[PDB]
RNA sequence: GUUGCGUGGUUCACCGCGGAGGUAGAGCUACUGGAUGGCCGAUGGGUUACUGACGUCAGCCAAACUCCGA
RNA sequence: UGCCUCCUAAAAUGUAACGGAGGCGCCCAAAGGUUCCCUCAACCUGGACGGCAAUCAGGUGGCGAGUGUAAAUGCACAAG
RNA sequence: UUACGGCGGCCACAGCGGCAGGGAAACGCCCGGUCCCAUUCCGAACCCGGAAGCUAAGCCUGCCAGCGCCGAUGAUACUGCCCCUCCGGGUGGAAAAGUAGGACACCGCCGAACA
């Protein structure tokens, strides 16, 4: 996941303060996974939990993942002293604050879904649990 | 409809010199209201919004004014003359109502300086 | 069926609202027909059982200091983390009124060939009077071929319940794989 | 006093109110302008157009036409802004009565090859719009002392509300239509 | 602008070779324009292969 | 080291904004609100300046209002 | 900062009253951009399993976005 | 390396870094003064050559166009 | 006092739209281009001289929450200052969104009809 245009490319740090307002709820499927902590969560690790919700349930269902990496952090070179300007962007990261579901799953059996959500757990920076639908 | 534009064409043309153009106690505001039989005029004081003396060609005075659509004008001239000067007024500023100054009008204003007002 | 006891706020802020909540209370406001509004408390366990079972809706039977109240659960305010009952909103009804009511949607059956059934919101928004005739509104999809989409148009709403959300909310989609 | 006038006032007038409903008499239409223009866009390049669209449609309908400039820049037609390219006159009163008759008695049945004007060329409205090929539709040019040769396309504006209620007023007029 | 720009507009006699004639307001010099054709002697203002076979045979 | 210096420049800064606040007494010519282009409009014994300055006309008190959604500022003489 | 000579509560704090704001938050069918899943489908590509403009229904994001707004 | 505009800049003003973006060393004898008048872009339908888009006519359109030149604040009452 | 004509205050709780009704004086369209005046072309507009026709439209009045607009109480976010290792707590302020609702404006002066 990469946008195709920014209006700014390098941008300051999103700030990791605050409860989440917006997203907390199950809104497409019927299993979610809600963060619990801060974190950034790069392009890297959503396409990485992706593919390990997908190779566990193999056919059927539907994965919805509502997060986007649109904001670019950036990256100096190797070896080079303070202070020469600011760097080019490296990553692109998702800011995640507390309350926040990040991926959601539709499937007929419960079992399967929600053991397919735990090994997206483990891929992300964070701590987070799974919550259904009421 | 040529009605409706008509109205909305000569209310943005009035608020357009009414930027710079008010009328106060010591000076009032001779408005006009031009329509195709009659001609109104009244002084307004735009501070409480109170007009201290008004003319038409709709009273029987004017009614009677042997001529065309200018002569009645003069007539009109003539009457608010006297009657602003009957309430201490000598002074206006002249208000065009987003009407053209010429014509019935400019005869409303010719009218009203040989008879004591000073714009 | 809903017998429930409240009681109105002393102070009412928000170390208060914080007081109450450690005190095992929902802070709530009984607002209705025009009538100035109540702020009262909730016995709070109570409070979370009769609406977990009996739906969602549960025409509530208050009794505010003796008077008695019947009241409408109209919108609640949960924490995104503790995921707990924080404030409730509730209108009164005298025994029928055309209130508008959002209400669930279950999906009944099986597709037959390689279908996925995919649903787009589980509630349509549907009117009626007092105490709630209407439950879940279930669409019995037979298990038709992955071409045919299912609209708020028909469902089996029953007498004397009108639908006014919209006559196009996509319900049940089925596509193909 | 064109003919074209007392006829529209003598039946013309009074067949409208038995076709069409009409409860007062202001709500019969009447055509209020008819506008002619050239459009030369052959005028970005060489800007030839004084004696070429002016001094034409001066000849045929009756006053000098006003030389109308373009409004934004348009580099594939080699067009910039300001710039001479629509000659357009318009027709009011006793001069439009006196087109319309003249256009449909002796110029529009000198179309070569003419079989009617299309009437599906109402504009949702009731303002119709066709188009010419030549000058020499109008006996007043004279085609040994022109230049090259260019066409008009004609408004008609009607003060009726919908298509076939502006279609019944024309086709009393004098239109063709097939 | 209404004033010694606008051509020669005078009252101009229309004759056509059918023999209607009519009186209108035109810009020809002279005022005798004659058409050939006018709106009441032209047309369209007053209006298989099996077939043949048998036509040749 | 890269010589990211492509952006390292600015104006100076031009101590504009609102400088006499409403109820407080002012003099002929005291300027009210400097600011670029009219933010603030003339109301009653203001004038707008040449650079949109908004002076004073006449002492006394100032005073903020609307007037047809342009905000004022005028002068209680 | 000190000190000489002037001026004398003009300073400062709190309560009351009259004032300008665009930060935190929040919002976005209120704009400029980013963007997830539906529905409809302009074009494009091989009669159309590929492309998915513009709209529309739900959920979102922004130091150089703001209808709002402590 | 001086001047000009934004953000950083924490809702007055001010505020640093080899922090994030761009402009300037002009042009205009009307693009200045004044008086009077006008409303746009985009889209929809109709139209000879005419095309996505020249010119024309009619609908819908409250500012999405425009401002000699960068951005901000302005401007439809118009500063267009 | 009024299904009246002006001038303002106010700038959507007032605008937009739909549906009915209205013509005494007035306002309007309208009938004409000899006269001052007028169109980058046109008596369309601006202007002048008129009073044959009509409430069709503008305008005015009544009724509609449909698209807009306004909008609490409560609660949460945020936060000044204190207590705190953080989490959080005490005291003092308090939104945006949403919901209940509001709403087809209200007020002053002059003229004309009634009185
Ligand atoms: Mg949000
Ligand atoms: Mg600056
Ligand atoms: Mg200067
Ligand atoms: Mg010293
Ligand atoms: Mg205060
Ligand atoms: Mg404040
Ligand atoms: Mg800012
Ligand atoms: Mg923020
Ligand atoms: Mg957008
Ligand atoms: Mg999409
Ligand atoms: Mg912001
Ligand atoms: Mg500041
Ligand atoms: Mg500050
Ligand atoms: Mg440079
Ligand atoms: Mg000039
Ligand atoms: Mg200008
Ligand atoms: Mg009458
Ligand atoms: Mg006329
Ligand atoms: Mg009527
Ligand atoms: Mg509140
Ligand atoms: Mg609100
Ligand atoms: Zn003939």
């Amino acid at each position: 996941l990469i946008p195709r245009k920014v209006k700014h490319r390098k941008q300051h740090h999103p700030r990791q303060r605050g409860i989440a307002s917006g997203g907390t709820t199950v809104n497409f499927g019927d299993y979610g996974i809600q963060a619990l902590e801060h974190a950034y969560v790069t392009n890297r690790q959503i396409e990485s939990a992706r593919i390990a919700i997908n190779r566990h349930i193999k056919r059927g269902g539907k994965v919805w993942i509502n997060i986007f990496p649109d904001r670019p952090l950036t990256k100096k070179p190797a070896e080079t002293r303070m202070g020469s300007g600011k760097g080019s962007p490296e990553w692109w990261v998702a800011n995640v604050k507390p309350g926040r579901v990040l991926f959601e799953l539709s499937y007929p059996n419960e079992g399967v879904a929600r053991a397919a959500l735990t090994r997206a757990i483990h891929k992300l920076p964070i701590k987070a649990r799974i919550i259904t639908r009421e | 409809s040529v009605s409706a534009t008509r109205r909305i064409s000569r209310l943005r043309r009035h608020t357009r010199l009414r930027k710079k153009l008010s009328g106060t106690a010591e000076r009032p505001r001779l408005v006009v209201h031009r329509s195709a039989r009659h001609i109104h005029v009244q002084l307004v004081n735009d501070l409480n919004g109170t007009t201290v003396a008004a003319a038409s060609s709709i009273e029987a005075d004017v009614r009677g004014v042997p001529g065309d659509k200018k002569a009645r004008s003069v007539r009109v001239g003539q009457l608010i003359a006297e009657r602003a000067k009957a309430a201490g007024i000598d002074t206006v500023v002249f208000d065009r109502g987003g009407y053209t100054y010429g014509g019935r009008i400019a005869a409303l204003a010719d009218a009203a300086r040989e008879n004591g007002l000073s714009f | 069926s809903n017998q429930l006891r409240v009681t109105v706020r002393t102070e009412t802020g928000k170390g208060a609202s914080r007081r109450a909540r450690r005190a095992g209370k929902i802070p709530a406001v009984l607002y209705g027909h025009g009538a100035e509004p109540q702020h009262l408390e909730l016995p709070g366990h109570d409070y979370a059982a009769v609406l977990r079972h009996s739906g969602t809706n549960a025409v509530l039977t208050l009794d505010i200091a003796g008077k008695e109240q019947l009241a409408l659960t109209k919108a609640l305010h949960i924490h995104p983390i503790r995921r707990t009952i924080q404030h409730a909103d509730l209108l009164v009804v005298r025994r029928g009124e055309k209130v508008v009511v959002e209400v669930s949607v279950v999906v009944e059956g099986q597709a037959g060939p390689d279908t996925l059934v995919t649903q787009e919101t589980n509630s349509i928004e549907i009117e009626a009077e007092a105490l709630s005739i209407p439950e879940q509104l279930t669409v019995s999809i037979e298990g038709a071929e992955p071409g045919t989409q299912l609209t708020a148009g028909q469902i089996a709403l029953p007498a004397g319940v009108s639908l006014i959300s919209d006559p196009d909310l996509l319900v049940v989609n089925v596509v193909k794989a | 006093q064109p003919r074209l006038k007392e006829r529209y006032r003598s039946e013309i007038r009074d067949a409208l109110r038995k076709q069409f409903g009409y409860g007062n008499v202001m709500q019969i239409p009447t055509v209020t302008k008819v506008v002619v223009n050239m459009g030369v866009g052959e005028a970005a390049r060489d800007a030839k157009l004084i004696n070429g669209a002016v001094n034409d449609l001066a000849l045929i309908t009756g006053q000098k036409p006003e030389v109308r400039r373009a409004r934004k820049s348009i580099a594939q037609f080699k067009l910039r802004e300001g710039m001479p390219v629509g000659v357009r006159v318009t027709l009011r009163g006793d001069r439009m009565w006196e087109f319309l008759d003249r256009l449909t008695s002796i110029a529009l049945p000198r179309i070569r090859d003419f079989r009617g004007l299309s009437p599906k060329q109402f504009d949702g409205v009731g303002n119709y719009t066709f188009g010419l090929a030549e000058q020499a539709v109008f006996h007043e040019v004279d085609v040994d002392k022109i230049d090259r040769v260019r066409g008009m396309d004609i408004n008609v504006v009607t003060s009726a509300a919908t298509d076939d209620e502006g279609r019944a007023l024309l086709r009393a007029l004098g239109f063709p239509f097939k | 602008m209404k004033s010694d720009i606008h051509p020669a507009y005078e009252e101009t006699t229309v004759v056509c070779g059918c023999g209607n004639t009519f009186q209108t307001r035109s810009t020809k010099p002279g005022g005798r324009i004659v058409v050939e054709v006018c709106s009441q002697c032209h047309p369209f203002y007053t209006g298989g292969r099996v077939a043949r076979f048998e036509k040749r045979y | 080291g890269a010589s990211s210096s492509r952006n390292g420049r600015d104006s100076a800064a031009q101590r504009l904004g609102v400088k006499r606040y409403g109820g407080q007494v002012v003099k002929a010519g005291e300027i009210l609100v400097r600011q670029r282009g009219t933010k603030f409009h003339p109301g009653v014994n203001v004038g707008r300046g040449g650079d949109d300055t908004l002076f004073a006309k006449t002492a006394g008190a100032v005073e903020f209002g609307i007037k047809r959604g342009r905000k004022t500022v005028s002068i209680v003489g």
